[PDB]
């Protein structure tokens, strides 16, 4: 009963939130004081099993549509520690109450975003593992997760040329953010490779190989990362390179590892 | 100590064989032939 | 029937070889040395077979039989045998033997025994209920060796579980049980726990949830032969999974190397299954004497067609084996790792170029690995080069990949450093041999 | 199914209710998800680590129990210690006697430590660490047979639950000889044992009978002539002199010259 | 040293490799003479191994001590 | 009670092994 | 390493000598 | 007997360390 009057009132805050959200404006700071009451019904609600009683189903998608709202909320602010706490917290929706709570199209939707989220801060490992928790069909089939994946593909595969380009692709705008994110990241990832494989670099050259419109924005890396400009323009890079190691005896090292020898040789042990 | 487990889940040719020999390529004698036809002309 | 008559005798025997296992498991209570127990617990599984109703009841009826509730507890569980014409009464226990309740260690193993029986039986409910009140017992049981036996048969209690295909209601009470062991230093029931564990975990994907567990606990250094290979294929398929290509194959090939020269048909099938699909992703064409082997032979030519087409790079070629076998590969769960390859196929054949070529001009990396573009490579070629597939420098100035010039490694340190590890492992094995000797107490 | 650990993600929000509820279920979740909860501590041990936290005695459990599981064992005491009432008090689990284990075995050093450096320079004592051992102490009192708090008893020192122990109901003066033999046998700090026999002759003297042959024999190690010279007197006024004789011939027979001259020469006046 | 030794190790396959159990116990005391199963075995790695490590650490402290 | 007698079998362990190793020693001395 | 290793297939050698001395004094003590 | 038991192994263990001592001691002085 109470619960259901939550629910009635967590679908009323839903109702007003939804209705605050399913309008074309889902005003960021109307909802967001409306997302966290829900919650808190919710932590009396729930928010994991918890008690054997059969949480209501629909509450189980209130919560997951509140998130669900949150997470399309939390993409629409922008906010990259809000798409986390709000994202780990659906992230349990998914996958602790499959074999009841149906599945909402939403929830291939979020889970598409997420792993494009893991992408964009470069969290590649947690990618790959993020996508084993996906079924198999879905990898190939579902436009969300395709994007991501398809979009992981070509970055493993060296095809940056063909992520720039790939960038229009993106079904969601939700993408757009990150993906945004994901263009500072490749070209970070770019600009990796233009660290350890040429000694040197061609500003010209080099304003192709970072695909920077602007020589200031070159600068940015030249003074965020301030990679050493050349004396002809040409970025020197051959700093990084270098080749130590080659000319000193450790002597102190290796007087220490012959007399461990010397030691097992003699304890007696 | 069998590891059921992991359960245990025509071309009887002795000799070992080597990955190299698996490649499909048109046998010897006719890339020497082009080869020497090519630079013989 | 004279089959009976020589499994009575194959009973007598068991019991006989029980009677060994017990005896030489009350030998080990009073022996001061865990180390007898090890031995019956590996004839476990060479007695776990050939047994049926009539061998357990004369084996509980002639072990326990103390007019213990274990008697009633197990002998409903078991059909038991009508008045057989070769009543030997097999009792290691007489009277007071009887009368003094049986240690932890045989009753669990006589139960395990059941327990076995019950999966030999497919009773893993009667077994669950003799092997949780097993657990029940041994829960409260705190002895040292119990501890061996205990591990035994949480194996099979997961795998009385594991072939009751919940795998999460022992997911929990195999996560506390571990640490039950590792609160008690526990060497062999640590070890045989977390494999089943992880067994757990990879059975349902949570490859996060399983990565974590490996990263705090520490599996036992001195740990069973049997075990050091099984957690070393579960976290080959952790770490294969989590991106770190390079120490998958290192942990897997030295888990194979650790199988049990020739009784597991099917681990070796598996593991070599990941090998060659890890070997791949990271540019090595695998090993071609794997793919004749007999055990292997047929399981693994299904991957036999895969890594025939990364060698010869036909992507067309590579695509079609995935719509044919591909769907094979998913219940060996594998098709995900296939697909991170399908978008990899250009590595190796970025290491062909580097390994014979060493100043190959860009373009002509271009013409030799079908990369469509000669500025497409350029990312390719230094991203293998990159990612340490290679040992290149691209200089730009004028579009070639130099190799590095390699050097005289005897006149550097690297030998010594190679002899370092294997000398500290030779003297270790000196010290961990000599450090045993195992003098008996001069009798 | 609890297959997640996104929970982690509410001790990551800001509402303290909410946290109340994280932390709550994570103490109910974390038996079994000890690796996640590992790499908070941070997270779970600030909250402890600020005073100002609606539920901190509930923020140490939890984290004690993620280092229980995880193995930090040195460290596991000391948040269990700054917990209270439901930090071990249920005494019940097995992270309960993991703990108290240790924090009994932790108790011990310290009072070890303690009785070398009595002249005010003794390191101090938790008053939670003695409540939980003395709790202990109490609860080894009145669990089961004493003959063995008693053990644990000069264990730790702590002489107050040793006379206790034996002034207690202890069944019978049986166990007084039972601790009298172990204090006399595998007893290895005579300052000790000097102290432990106070005791045992206290308790020996209030007896209604007390047992004059072994006060003497008590008292020998002790070293206490006079002590022995008063009880012969008294035992000769009150008119018992046939159990004073033995006393006085189980006397000779131990004692030393100096010793009997002394106690003589006190008899003479 | 080492080309010794290597002879010794001959035998000591031999020695072994023949393992004859015609009273094993026997056999180890019929063939005693100061001969190859240990004997002139490690006796010769104690002496092969102790130069080495001596004349290594030697070598290393030298080169610390001596600029 | 439990943790008092828990104590007690993991020192008898080690003792144990002390017990097999001092056995050794005396007989790589007594050679 | 090669007198390291000559070191150490001895000492399993004694070993699995020394184990098979005990195990059979242990059976031929029956 | 809880406690019993428990000092009874103590002293072993400790005695037991002695006699490993000393035995070190005497396989290093014999060898001289």
């Amino acid at each position: 009963a109470t619960s259901g009057a939550v629910l009635q009132a967590a679908t009323g805050m839903y109702e007003q939130l939804k209705g605050e959200w399913n309008r074309k404006s889902p005003n960021l700071s109307k909802c967001g004081e409306e997302l966290g009451r829900l919650k808190l019904v919710l932590l009396e609600l729930n928010f994991l099993p918890t008690t054997g009683t059969k949480l209501t189903k629909q509450q189980l998608i209130l919560a997951r549509d509140i998130l669900e709202i949150g997470a399309q909320w939390s993409i629409l602010r922008k906010d990259i520690p809000s798409f986390e706490r709000y994202m780990a917290q659906l992230k349990c929706y998914y996958f602790d109450y499959k074999e009841q709570l149906p599945e909402s199209a939403y929830m291939h939707q979020l889970l598409g975003l997420n792993l494009l989220f893991l992408l964009s801060q470069n969290r590649v490992a947690e990618f790959h593992t993020e996508l084993e928790r996906l079924p198999a069909k879905d990898i190939q089939t579902n436009v969300y997760i395709k994007h991501p994946v398809s979009l992981e593909q070509y970055l493993m595969e060296g095809s940056y040329n063909k992520v720039f380009l790939a960038k229009g692709n993106i079904p969601a705008e939700s993408y757009t953010f990150f993906i945004d994110i994901l263009l500072d990241t490749i070209r970070d990832e770019i600009a990796g490779c233009i660290e350890k494989a040429y000694e040197k670099i061609l500003f010209t050259e080099a304003t192709r190989i970072l695909f920077f419109n602007t020589p200031k924005k070159m600068t940015d890396y030249a003074k965020k990362r301030g990679w050493v400009l050349g004396p002809n323009n040409y970025y020197s890079f051959a700093s990084q390179q270098q080749k130590p190691e080659d000319t000193t005896i450790p002597s102190t090292e290796l007087a220490k590892q012959v007399i461990e020898y010397a030691r097992q040789l003699e304890m007696i042990v | 100590d069998e590891f059921e487990e992991f359960p245990a889940e025509e071309d009887a040719h002795v000799w070992e064989d080597n990955w190299d020999d698996d490649n499909v390529e048109d046998d010897f004698s006719n890339q020497l032939r082009a080869e020497l036809e090519k630079h013989g002309y | 029937a004279a089959a009976e008559h020589s499994q009575r005798e194959l009973d007598t025997v068991t019991l006989e070889d029980i009677k060994e296992h017990v005896k030489q498991l009350e030998k080990a209570v009073s022996g001061k040395e865990p180390r007898f127990v090890l031995r019956a617990l590996r004839m476990l599984p060479s007695t776990s077979r050939r047994l049926n109703h009539y061998v357990l009841y004369k084996a509980v009826q002639g072990f326990f039989t103390s007019n213990n509730a274990t008697r009633d507890f197990l002998l409903p569980f078991l059909e038991e045998p009508m008045d057989t014409e070769a009543d030997l009464q097999f009792r290691p226990r007489t009277g007071k033997a009887a009368s003094t309740p049986l240690l932890p260690e045989v009753e669990a193993y006589l139960q395990l025994l059941v327990v076995i029986f019950m999966m030999n039986s497919k009773r893993y409910k009667e077994a669950q209920k003799i092997s949780d009140d097993l657990m029940q017992k041994i829960s409260t049981q705190n002895r040292r060796a119990l501890d061996l036996v205990a591990a035994k048969c949480y194996y099979y209690h997961a795998r009385v579980y594991e072939f009751l295909d919940k795998l999460d209601v022992v997911r929990s009470f195999l996560h506390a049980r571990l640490r039950t062991a590792t609160l008690r230093h526990d060497a062999d029931g640590q070890a045989t726990l977390l494999n089943l564990l992880l067994r757990n975990y990879l059975h349902y994907s949570l490859y996060d949830q399983a990565e974590k567990l490996v990263s705090k606990s520490v599996f036992p250094e001195q740990a069973n032969n049997n075990e050091w290979a099984r957690y070393l294929y579960y976290t080959g398929r952790i770490k294969a999974i989590q991106l770190e290509y390079s120490e998958a194959r290192r942990t897997m090939t030295n888990a194979l190397r650790k199988a049990p020269q020739h009784t597991a048909v099917g681990f070796k099938q598996t593991v070599h299954k990941l090998l060659i699909v890890v070997e791949l992703l990271l540019g090595e064409i695998p090993d071609r004497l794997q793919f004749r082997q007999p055990s292997l032979k047929r399981s693994l030519m299904p991957y036999f067609l895969l890594t025939q087409a990364v060698r010869t790079g036909n992507l067309a070629k590579f695509n079609q084996v995935l719509d044919q076998f591909g769907e094979k590969f998913q219940a060996d769960g594998t098709y995900t790792l296939i697909i991170r390859l399908r978008h990899n196929v250009i590595k190796t054949g970025v290491r062909m170029i580097s390994l014979s070529y060493s100043r190959i001009s860009l373009a002509d990396i271009a013409q030799k690995l079908q990369l469509d573009s000669p500025e497409d490579a350029e990312f390719i070629v230094a991203k293998a080069i990159r990612d340490g597939v290679i040992e290149a420098s691209i200089n730009h100035e004028k579009g070639y990949v130099q190799s590095k010039e390699m050097i005289d490694i005897y006149s550097t340190r690297e030998p010594q450093l190679a002899f370092h590890q294997r000398i500290s492992f030779c003297l270790d094995i000196h010290n961990m041999s000599v450090k045993a000797m195992r003098f008996p107490p001069k009798s | 199914i609890t297959s997640a650990a996104g929970i982690i993600s509410l001790l990551d929000e800001d509402e303290p209710q909410l946290k109340e509820f994280a932390l709550h279920k994570l103490n109910a979740v974390v038996n079994d998800f000890w690796a996640e909860i590992s790499e908070s501590v941070d997270k779970i041990e600030v909250l402890y680590e600020d005073e100002g936290f609606r539920s901190r005695q509930f923020a140490a459990l939890v984290a004690s129990k993620v280092f229980y599981h995880l193995g930090a064992f040195e460290e596991s005491l000391n948040y269990a210690l700054g917990a209270g009432d439901l930090f071990n008090v249920n005494d019940n689990s097995e992270y309960v006697e993991t703990i108290i284990a240790k924090c009994i075995d932790h108790y011990t050093k310290q009072c070890v430590e303690n009785a070398d450096l009595p002249e005010g320079e003794k390191k101090p004592i938790d008053q939670r660490l003695e409540g939980i051992v003395n709790k202990m102490f109490q609860r080894c009192l009145d669990d089961h047979k004493y003959k063995q708090a008693i053990g644990i008893a000069l264990e730790t020192r702590r002489l107050d639950v040793f006379e206790k122990t034996i002034l207690e109901s202890n069944d019978v003066p049986g166990m007084l000889a039972y601790s009298l033999k172990l204090c006399m046998s595998l007893m290895q700090n005579k300052q000790f044992r000097n102290k432990v026999l106070r005791v045992l002759v206290k308790i020996y003297m209030n007896l209604e009978k007390p047992d004059f042959i072994n006060v003497c024999q008590c008292l020998i190690f002790l070293d206490d002539p006079q002590a022995v010279s008063d009880i012969l007197e008294k035992l000769v006024k009150e008119d018992n002199l046939l159990m004073a004789y033995q006393i006085c011939f189980d006397l000779y027979e131990s004692a030393s010259q100096q010793f009997l001259s002394s106690v003589i020469q006190n008899l003479r006046t | 040293v080492v080309k010794e030794m290597l002879e010794l190790a001959k035998n000591y396959n031999k020695a072994v490799e023949e393992e004859d159990k015609m009273t094993p116990e026997q056999l180890a005391i019929k063939n005693v003479g100061k001969q190859d199963p240990k004997r002139h075995l490690e006796e010769h790695v104690d002496v092969l191994m102790t130069s080495n490590i001596v004349q290594c650490l030697a070598a290393m402290l030298d080169t610390v001590v001596f600029k | 009670r439990q943790y008092y007698l828990s104590k007690i079998e993991e020192l008898q362990l080690i003792v144990n092994d002390k017990s097999q190793n001092l056995r050794r020693l005396q007989a790589q001395r007594n050679e | 390493y090669l007198a390291s290793l000559i070191r150490s297939v001895v000492a399993l050698h004694n070993l699995i000598n020394n184990k098979i001395a005990n195990r059979d004094a242990e059976k031929k003590e029956g | 007997d809880l406690y019993s038991r428990y000092k009874k192994l103590q002293q072993e263990l400790e005695f037991l360390e002695v006699q490993e001592e000393y035995i070190k001691d005497e396989q290093k002085n014999l060898k001289k």
